[PDB]
């Protein structure tokens, strides 16, 4: 059926350009109206017609550029500027008798994520880009784990557990870690 | 503040500010329209944008067309429907218009309104002529005893012809519509490369309903004179009143 | 312009309501779920209906987030709707021994087994290194 597939994820500088797309299958890119929608870590970005089209961008909300080409039936949304405010999750979506019953239907695609950041590739605190996995015992602890989310700290790099000593203590320390980004694997 | 327009309101907003420009209408409904227009269409609505739409439709017409009078470039469901109909239905709730786009003699009959002449100052003519006799250059009338119906042609839209206490519909070779106000006929103006006014216009009134009994038309007559060598601009004008009630012999 | 900036469990089937700063007819689709403020999408479970009208909707019932969206420019705030039990729930829950700290420096999704959450926070400062400590329901003091 209706299937839209974006491009994948963007990590880049502030100052970089970029140009994320979505592409639209099932359906003739032609009559259904497709939008962009942000939501940073929902805020609705813009739409146009997927044919011959304009542009409609939220007010105020409007300093990128959304486009389209009908002949590869793709939609397109770039930056000429990134900023760091702009890493957040895209979402494209392809959407069908006023303003009810409209183009603003939101009848999606998987999402793209995108990294705005001078930060360089490193693994682990302190490692860019996403993500780490960590495990315990190479997988053998999972009662009571509990593994937080990463936090974006001000150096632009992300940074981010299992609880008696009746338990029958034995190791002293444990972590297996990987940064596949970076290619590092370390055992604590 | 809150001025949020339905998608009718909006449209028979744009068309009365459509017939206001086109000197159809002196007023106009258009409160909230600038939103609309960037809500609905996603362009602003200024004075320029709507010049560009009424010449675009009437003049440098482009084929298929939409009810907002959007056109498909040059080549070949809301406003991307471009289906050119044989007409356009400008209805702005308050005055209605039957508007027809551009053709092979639309294009030829195109003037450029932009002087005036000087006629003439006041043959000694008669106030008093009849609807049978008129011998005006400007003027040619038609009477159908079979639908009770009046046709008044007129040549020379600039030379006015003021109604009274009447109800006549004039069909154009622009756009039809029916007029009751009293005063001089109005018809649509088009600013592409100076103001456009239409060629010619037809004046019908139907005898049958009693509404056009105290009609009178006053109006301007031209017929040629003497000559002092050649009839260079002869003189031709004098004010008359033709009067439309059905008086017998 | 402003838009819908005014708004608003144990398995409890509930409801969520929204406003509006102005009338905006009977749209406010909520998420694909609830189009037309009533209308169910194909493939979109009975228990969910909508009501309501452009000063206020309804939506009576999975937990997961959820909210609405004007069909105007403007568009769609969000809530969050699974809490349940008494590592901690539920969501809502540092004294250096210079007062609190200039170094003032700075949790999981509901755990699927107990319900509960875990929370954990950083406090990031050298030329330290003074000497001496880091509120909940739960907890009377
Ligand atoms: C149907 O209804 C229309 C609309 O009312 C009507 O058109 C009008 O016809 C009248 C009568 O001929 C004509 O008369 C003048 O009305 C204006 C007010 O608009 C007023 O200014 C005039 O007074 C004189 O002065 C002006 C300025 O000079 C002259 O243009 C005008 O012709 C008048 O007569 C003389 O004035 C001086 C005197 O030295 C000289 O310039 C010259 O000798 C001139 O003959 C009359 O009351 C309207 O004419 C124009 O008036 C002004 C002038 O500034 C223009 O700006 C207007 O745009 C207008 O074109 C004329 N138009 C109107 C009122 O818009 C028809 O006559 C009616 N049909 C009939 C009766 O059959
Ligand atoms: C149409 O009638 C006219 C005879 O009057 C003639 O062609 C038209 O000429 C007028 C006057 O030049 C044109 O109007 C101009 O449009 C330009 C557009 O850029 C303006 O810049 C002009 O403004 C200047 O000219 C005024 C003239 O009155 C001056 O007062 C002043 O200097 C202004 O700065 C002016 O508005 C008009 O566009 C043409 N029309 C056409 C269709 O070419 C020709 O005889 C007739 N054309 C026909 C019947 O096709």
């Amino acid at each position: 059926e209706v299937q839209l597939v974006q491009s994948g994820a963007e990590v880049k500088k502030p100052g970089e350009s970029l140009r994320i797309s979505c592409k639209g299958s099932g359906y003739s890119f032609t009559s259904y109206w497709i939008g962009w929608v942000r939501q940073m870590p929902l805020e609705w970005m813009g739409i146009i017609y997927p044919g011959d089209s304009d542009t409609r961008y939220s007010p105020s909300f409007q300093q990128v550029t959304i486009s389209a080409d009908k002949s590869i039936s793709t939609a397109y949304l770039q930056w000429t500027s990134l900023k760091a405010s702009d890493t957040a999750m895209y979402y494209c979506a392809r959407q069908l008798y006023y303003d009810s019953g409209s183009y603003y239907t939101a009848a999606w695609g998987q999402g793209t994520l995108v990294t705005v950041s001078s930060a360089s590739t490193k693994g682990p605190k302190d490692y860019f880009p996403e993500p780490v996995t960590v495990s315990w015992n190479s997988g053998a602890l999972t009662s009571g784990v509990h593994t937080f989310p990463a936090v974006l700290q001000s150096s632009g790099l992300y940074s981010l557990v299992v609880t008696p000593s009746s338990s029958l203590g034995t190791q002293t320390y444990i972590c297996n870690v990987n940064h596949k980004p970076s290619n590092t694997k370390v055992d604590k | 503040m809150e001025i949020i327009l339905t998608l009718s309101q909006g449209l028979k907003k744009y068309y009365g500010k459509i017939l206001k420009l086109l000197h159809l209408t002196l007023e106009e409904d258009t409160e909230g329209l600038l939103e609309w227009c960037k809500r609905n269409l996603g362009s602003n609505c200024d004075d320029d944008f709507f010049q560009k739409r009424i010449e675009e439709f009437f003049i440098t017409g482009e084929g298929y067309f939409n009810e907002v009078l959007q056109f498909k470039t040059l080549s070949t469901e809301p406003f991307k429907s471009y289906f050119a109909k044989g007409f356009l239905s400008i209805d702005s709730g308050y005055f209605s218009a039957k508007c027809y786009p551009r053709s092979s003699t639309s294009g030829l009959q195109l003037i450029n309104v932009t002087q005036h002449p000087a006629r003439i100052a006041e043959t000694p003519g008669p106030k008093t002529t009849s609807l049978k006799t008129i011998n005006c250059i400007n003027l040619r009338a038609s009477v159908f005893k079979e639908h009770r119906e009046v046709e008044i042609n007129v040549l020379l839209p600039q030379i006015a012809v003021n109604l009274s206490n009447c109800h006549v519909v004039i069909n154009s070779h622009v756009c039809d519509y029916s007029l009751d106000t009293d005063g001089p006929v109005r018809l649509p103006r088009i600013y592409h490369e100076g103001t456009f006014m239409p060629g010619t216009y037809k004046i019908v009134i139907d005898r049958k309903n009693k509404l056009n009994d105290r009609c009178t038309l006053v109006t301007n007559c031209v017929i040629k004179g003497r000559e002092v060598r050649k009839g260079q601009s002869v003189l031709r004008q004098y004010k008359t009143e033709i009067k439309i009630g059905k008086a017998p012999t | 312009i402003q838009m819908t900036q005014s708004p608003s469990s144990v398995g409890d089937r509930v409801t969520i309501t929204c406003r509006a700063s102005q009338s905006i007819n009977n749209y406010l689709n909520w998420y694909l779920l609830i189009y037309a403020a009533s209308t169910l999408q194909s493939g979109v479970p009975s228990r969910f209906s909508g009501s309501g009208s452009g000063t206020d909707f309804t939506l009576t019932i999975d937990f997961a987030s959820y909210y609405c969206q004007q069909s105007y420019r403007g568009t769609f705030q969000g809530t969050k709707v699974e809490f349940k039990r008494t590592n901690f729930y539920p969501r809502e829950a540092w004294k250096v021994d210079n007062a609190l700290q200039s170094g003032n420096s700075q949790v999981t999704e509901q755990d699927s087994k107990d319900s509960t959450y875990s929370l954990s926070s950083t406090l990031t400062l050298a030329d330290y290194e003074h000497k001496v400590a880091c509120t909940h329901q739960g907890l009377s003091s």
